[PDB]
């Protein structure tokens, strides 16, 4: 009995299912052209839409794998090098970029 | 309250109603005399302190066993109840003197 | 508007409720009340003007029938 | 609760030491809670057979 | 009030503490009037008119 | 809080006996004497408890009956006629 | 038991009042309501705090936030109903706490009893502003009639009503003030409840016999903690029975429509624990008389200790007073029944008679009952 | 008329202490709302996502939501624009403001159906009797235009044309759309729209009864065991001489 | 030791209350000051994001977090009163301290006529200092950026707590 | 707010009535224009 009632009160501060409904959003791709970005609301944080062009994809693979804190390639982070969607927050504390 | 012993009775005599009320009160069923259930104010408490040792010690056990009866929500057998006629005021003589003492003390601060 | 069907289909369809209306249409409670309903209707209609109606008598007739209707209505649904 | 009985071994094995007394309370809570939910829920389905969503969910999602 | 019974000793006690109780109600009167500027009362003082 | 066991009162010449809770049955003669007890307890109070609440039901059964009678129309259609 | 326990200048000695406190052995079941009241109090704070994490006091989003609590918040529906039905359990437990003192003469503890009335007033005030929080056509209108009763006072009645309202009528200004006031008042009750116990531990409990129990005191910890735990479960069972099987059994259905100042509900009435007070006020055509009688009936508790006449203290051995006590309880139930009914001809007579009997019993019949028995016992 | 009639206590599939809602009826009950009630009755507290796991699947409810266009706030140029609805969208409002609603009807304002089961005396029993209780006015009663006689309605004159009749809609599963059957489904739906917690309310209720039905005898045993010392306690008074 | 340890608990409670109350105005310093500090809990291993969202009531600081803070900001100060009473309870048993640091049992004085009037003078110096800010420089300490409504899409020029 | 600060009550009423404002649902259920009042806030140049 104690575990159930405690978990019921703890669960109240977690999801608030009306919040969970807006977890996934939909947005067009033809509104913005290549290079430019648009900012809107997703999960309470700003996210941007970017369209990689022909002369920027090649430079992505130019950086060596063993050059950052965590070794990560560029051909696996995206399902297709044509498009990319990213959340406009700082990876440290969550601050939007310019 | 319940039907009076005679037939139904509105108010007959005086000792009959008092005897009927004594059994109705029900403190005899716990083995307590009348003065074992009195309210202990600053007057009665002093008049208890003047009780003789034999009488005071008897009162302690009568109260002690009554609380045992009340704890179990039981009563004493029919033969161990406090008879109304056999009930006697062991505290009235001591109360009266404290009544006399307090009235004299109060009226001395008034005159 | 209320108990009509679109009709023209098979047997034009029927409702369980209107049949059950006939259940307390023979019960003793709802035949006596209907007798009172007629008396109010005959009395009120006869008078040229009267600020009275038969709502109370109708409600008494409805109260008896509807309660008996609710007893044996849901078994014919679903 | 007499000479060779279940409770005599139950007390000595577990309840003799208060440290193991708490173990059966927490371990017993694990097994009781798992069985109680399934035990109490299975009654609910029997009372409401063909009523809840899971009893009519099979009618959709390509299963019918 | 300010006594216990009805006797000459308490009657003297009540009379002896009347002037202090007499002026103690002024604090209850003026202080309450001062707190909420009781107009009907503030309309009679000459300097505060 | 200035009051604890040791100075509560003066008790003399009283002997008490008690048993270990493990050497006695928790529910001894539950229905053997408890049920005859509750009948004794209820009778001792039914003459002082029931009559006050029996009257309230009589008020209930009459105050509500009159209320519906007020809402019910009365045959006062005369003096108008046809 | 492990050592000499050493130490001691800490807060443990304050907890000796919960473990080593002497208590009468014959304390009946009518006493768990003391610990039940504490259980109810910390239960309202626990559920209330989690309710306040999703409730917004603005009128445009007050009612809609209550719906969001039940419809959207995970397990948020139960918390709202143990809060709504807990107040029903609070006042159920509150009225038996008062009733036991009436029967067992616990009002002889003048300090504790007087603080008890203050505790009663604080909860009734706290529960009143909580009902206005959902803002549901019973919150708006229930608060409309009750607060407008203060307009009967002269020279301050109109001034303080607007001061209470924060405007010319109940509105968003009143709603925000109530939620803030409803948040703080329960924490005042905790402080007073500790003060309430502080005036009782000096003299101990009050055995149903009514005689001094100093000869048969028992430790609290092994006997009454397990007795209060059983009493707590009976409270949880009773409260949870409402919440999980009839959540709206006590609450009025009209409260589920959003408050509309232009529309009046078919019947306007407060919650069931204030219904007896409503009947007394409605029994007098006068407006000033009604508000005074409404306050006097609640404040008559402080006048009870000054009306004691019997040489005994508890009603255990007072059969004449026992008949009057259950007549008062039955009459208090008649007042509750009258309050929930509209003001028509069968209830104006019953309402006036019940109210005139409520004051007549305590003020006249009960003190005369104690005097009569004093003659019957030769003292 | 100004008189009250007590609604009958219709048996329900969820009238028991542990009985749950019939989710088959809820699915049919919504079909009444989306075709009959939604024309002039609002439900602004139930979303299209609430029907998931109750009466429709996720794909079913998404199709239902996308069937109705709704507003999606300011465009990039700061203008309104229509778009197909989503699961998170609430049920469409027939009118923007209550003033429009009073203009659409003969002044009467259709109450919100989200809580109408719990905001009326009698619950679904009154609503079911109100929907099916229409009858010809008795002799001696005159009704103004736009007013219809319904004894279950307080006042007996309601601004409601009979909204349910036989074969007014068509049910997906093929059950006959009779006058009484359609009212039963919407009443079942209107209860779920008012108390979505109804199933979990009883599910935890049964668990409580089994849990508390076992603990209460057990907790009583601990009380008796600890108190058995005082219950079996003999007092002896042995004063001197 | 008893009083000092309760003192740290008292210190932690106030900094929690002050931080939670700063988010109440919701003014681009409240939203973003709470954003950076609360996101620090995501660094906790294997439970960071689990409790960060449980603090947030969602995926980021939003209306769900704002309502929770106001309710939490209401309750915590009344907890501080209870702890402060316990704070004194662990001190009056062992007395007070002196600048000398030696036991002052040989030269104790009554509190009522000497320190009540000393605390009243100290109280006025507090009221004077507090009122000096309020009536002559109300925004001297607060950051000016807090007067623009919170905008999650825009970041302040400089982020910083009080 | 400008009353008693920079404009009189009559002056501020003229300033407010000089600009039309949109508020109040008509009994037909539609928005309609009206001259502003003292209680009206300064007009918003753009809706969003
Ligand atoms: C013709 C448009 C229209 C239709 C279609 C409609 N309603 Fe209504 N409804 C109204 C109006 C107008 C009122 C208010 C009547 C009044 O207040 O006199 C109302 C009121 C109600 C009420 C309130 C009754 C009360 O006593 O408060 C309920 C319940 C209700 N409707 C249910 C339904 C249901 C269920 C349906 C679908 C079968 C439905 N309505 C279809 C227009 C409509
Ligand atoms: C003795 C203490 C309390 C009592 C007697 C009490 C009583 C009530 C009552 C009767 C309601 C009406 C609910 C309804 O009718 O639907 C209510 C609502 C409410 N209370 Fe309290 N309350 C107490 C303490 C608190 C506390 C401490 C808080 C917050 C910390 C709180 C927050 C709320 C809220 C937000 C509501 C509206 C939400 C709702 O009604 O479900 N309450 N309260
Ligand atoms: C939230 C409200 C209250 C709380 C938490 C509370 C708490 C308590 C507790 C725990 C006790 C001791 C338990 C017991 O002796 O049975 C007690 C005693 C008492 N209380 Fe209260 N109480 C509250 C309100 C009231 C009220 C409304 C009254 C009205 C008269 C009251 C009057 C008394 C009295 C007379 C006693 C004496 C008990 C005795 O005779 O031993 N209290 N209170
Ligand atoms: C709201 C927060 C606090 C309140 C109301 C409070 C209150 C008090 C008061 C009134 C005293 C006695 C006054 C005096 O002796 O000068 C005291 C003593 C003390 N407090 Fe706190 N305090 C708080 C926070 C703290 C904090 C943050 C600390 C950090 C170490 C602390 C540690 C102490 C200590 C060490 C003493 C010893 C005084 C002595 O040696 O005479 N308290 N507290």
């Amino acid at each position: 009995a104690a575990k159930n009632v405690v978990s019921q009160f703890v669960s109240s501060m977690s999801a608030s299912a009306d919040v969970l409904a807006m977890s996934k959003i939909e947005i067009k791709l033809s509104d913005i052209p290549e290079g430019k970005n648009m900012a809107f609301k997703w999960r309470g944080k700003p996210l941007f839409v970017r369209h990689r062009t022909k002369k920027e994809i090649d430079q992505e693979a130019a950086v060596e794998v063993s050059q950052l804190r965590d070794p990560q390639h560029d051909l696996e982070r995206v399902k297709k090098p044509e498009w990319v969607i990213l959340i406009g927050v700082c990876t440290h504390l969550g601050c939007v970029p310019i | 309250m319940a039907g009076r012993p005679a037939v139904s009775a509105s108010s007959r005599w005086l000792e009959g109603i008092r005897k009927w009320y004594y059994n109705a009160a029900g403190f005899n069923k716990l083995g307590l005399m009348r003065d074992d259930t009195i309210h202990e104010n600053d007057d009665v408490k002093e008049a208890i302190r003047r009780l003789p040792e034999n009488l005071y010690d008897d009162r302690v056990f009568r109260i002690k066993r009554a609380l045992d009866l009340s704890m179990r929500q039981q009563i004493l057998p029919k033969e161990q109840w406090t008879k109304y006629e056999e009930d006697k005021s062991y505290l009235e003589p001591y109360l009266k003197e404290v009544i006399r003492e307090r009235k004299e003390r109060e009226e001395w601060a008034k005159k | 508007g209320d108990p009509k069907e679109e009709e023209e289909e098979e047997e034009e369809l029927v409702d369980p409720l209107t049949t059950v209306r006939e259940q307390c249409e023979q019960l003793e409670k709802c035949v006596k009340a209907r007798e009172r309903l007629e008396l109010c209707d005959e009395r009120v209609s006869s008078r040229s003007q009267t600020e009275e109606d038969c709502t109370e008598e109708l409600l008494d007739f409805l109260h008896a029938r509807d309660h008996c209707v609710a007893h044996k209505l849901f078994n014919s649904l679903k | 609760m007499v000479a060779p009985t279940l409770t005599a071994r139950l007390y000595s094995l577990l309840f003799r030491r208060t440290s193991t007394f708490a173990l059966t309370i927490v371990v017993g809570a694990l097994f009781f809670e798992r069985a109680f939910d399934q035990g109490a829920d299975a009654i609910y389905e029997h009372i409401n057979e063909g009523k809840l969503w899971k009893h009519i969910k099979h009618k959709y999602e390509n299963k019918e | 009030m300010l006594t216990r019974f009805l006797g000459p000793r308490y009657r003297q006690l009540a009379r002896n503490w009347v002037p202090t109780a007499s002026l103690w109600g002024a604090v209850g009167a003026v202080g309450l009037v001062w707190a909420t500027d009781w107009r009907l009362i503030l309309d009679w003082v000459p300097y505060i008119n | 809080m200035g009051r604890q066991f040791g100075h509560l009162t003066r008790v003399r010449h009283v002997i008490t006996y008690s048993l270990s809770p493990f050497e006695q049955r928790a529910f001894p003669h539950y229905f053997s004497k408890g049920i005859p007890n509750v009948l004794r307890r209820t009778r001792a109070c039914i003459l002082r408890v029931a009559p006050p609440f029996v009257a309230f039901y009589l008020v209930y059964t009459w105050g509500t009956q009159e209320f519906e009678k007020s809402k019910r129309k009365n045959p006062a259609a005369y003096e108008n006629d046809r | 038991m492990t050592n000499i326990r050493k130490s001691h200048p800490l807060m443990k000695i304050v907890n000796n009042a919960f473990i080593d406190l002497p208590a009468p052995s014959n304390i009946s079941s009518w006493w768990n309501f003391g610990s039940l009241l504490g259980i109810c109090l910390i239960l309202q704070i626990l559920t209330g705090l989690f309710l306040a994490m999703h409730y917004t006091s603005d009128t445009t989003t007050a009612f809609s936030s209550v719906t969001h609590i039940c419809r959207d918040v995970n397990y948020g529906w139960i918390i709202r109903y143990m809060h709504a039905n807990g107040a029903s359990m609070f006042f159920i437990c509150l009225y038996m706490h008062v009733g036991r003192g009436l029967y067992y003469g616990s009002y002889t503890f003048l300090e504790t009893w007087n603080i008890g009335v203050i505790l009663l007033l604080t909860v009734m005030a706290t529960a009143f502003m909580g009902y206005v929080l959902p803002w549901g056509q019973m919150s708006f209108w229930g608060a409309t009639v009750i607060t407008n009763l203060l307009s009967a006072i002269p020279y301050i009645g109109t001034n303080l009503v607007e001061w209470i309202w924060g405007g010319f009528s109940v509105d968003k200004a009143t709603l925000t003030r109530f939620f803030a006031f409803h948040f703080i008042l329960p924490f005042i009750i905790m402080a007073i409840a500790m003060v309430h116990l502080l005036f009782l531990h000096e003299t101990g409990s009050n055995n149903p016999t009514g005689i001094s129990s100093d000869v048969d005191k028992i430790p609290f910890h092994p006997y009454y903690t397990i007795k209060d735990i059983l009493g707590a479960l009976l409270l949880i069972l009773a409260l949870m029975l409402l919440v999980l099987f009839a959540p709206d059994l006590l609450g009025d259905p009209d409260n589920y429509t959003p408050a509309n100042p232009l529309n009046t509900p078919p019947h306007i009435k407060p919650e069931w624990y204030f219904l007896f007070a409503y009947a007394i006020l409605r029994s007098i055509p006068n407006k000033l008389g009604g508000v005074l009688a409404l306050a006097f009936s609640i404040l008559i508790l402080a006048l009870i200790p000054l009306l004691h006449t019997s040489k005994q203290r508890s009603m255990m051995f007072r059969p004449l007073s026992q008949c009057l006590f259950w007549a008062l309880v039955a009459d208090l139930l008649t007042l509750t029944w009258i309050g929930g009914q509209p003001v028509e001809h069968p209830y104006i007579t019953i309402g006036q008679l019940a109210s005139v009997l409520y004051f007549l019993l305590i003020l006249v019949l009960m003190p005369t009952a104690g005097t009569i028995e004093n003659k019957l016992l030769k003292w | 008329s100004d008189l009250e009639l007590h609604p009958p206590s219709y048996p329900w599939s969820h009238r028991g202490l542990l009985s749950s809602l019939d989710h088959t009826s809820i699915r049919r009950g919504f079909q009444v709302y989306k075709q009959v009630c939604s024309s002039c009755h609002s439900m602004d507290y139930v979303a299209y996502r609430h029907l998931v796991g109750v009466c429709y699947t996720e794909d079913e409810a998404k199709a239902l939501a996308e069937e109705v266009e709704v507003q999606d706030g300011p465009n990039e140029d700061g203008e309104m624009f229509m778009r197909p609805g989503k699961l998170s969208d609430y049920f469409p409002k027939p009118y923007p403001n209550p003033e429009a609603a009073r203009a659409a009807n003969n002044g009467a304002l259709p109450p919100d159906l989200s809580y109408i089961v719990r905001a009326r005396h009698g619950g679904e029993d009154y609503v079911f009797s109100l929907l099916t209780g229409y009858c010809e006015p008795p002799t001696g009663v005159s009704l103004r235009e736009g007013l219809y006689f319904n004894p279950y309605f307080p006042g007996q004159a309601i601004g409601m044309a009979p909204p349910i009749y036989n074969e007014v809609l068509e049910f997906d599963d093929g059950t006959p759309a009779t006058m009484s059957q359609v009212a039963k489904d919407v009443c079942t739906f209107l209860r779920w729209a008012a108390e979505p917690e109804h199933d979990h309310r009883k599910r935890m209720g049964l668990k409580m009864l089994l849990m508390m039905g076992l603990l209460l005898p057990l907790v009583y045993a601990m009380k008796r065991h600890k108190w058995s010392v005082l219950k079996s306690r003999k007092l002896a008074y042995r004063p001197p001489k």
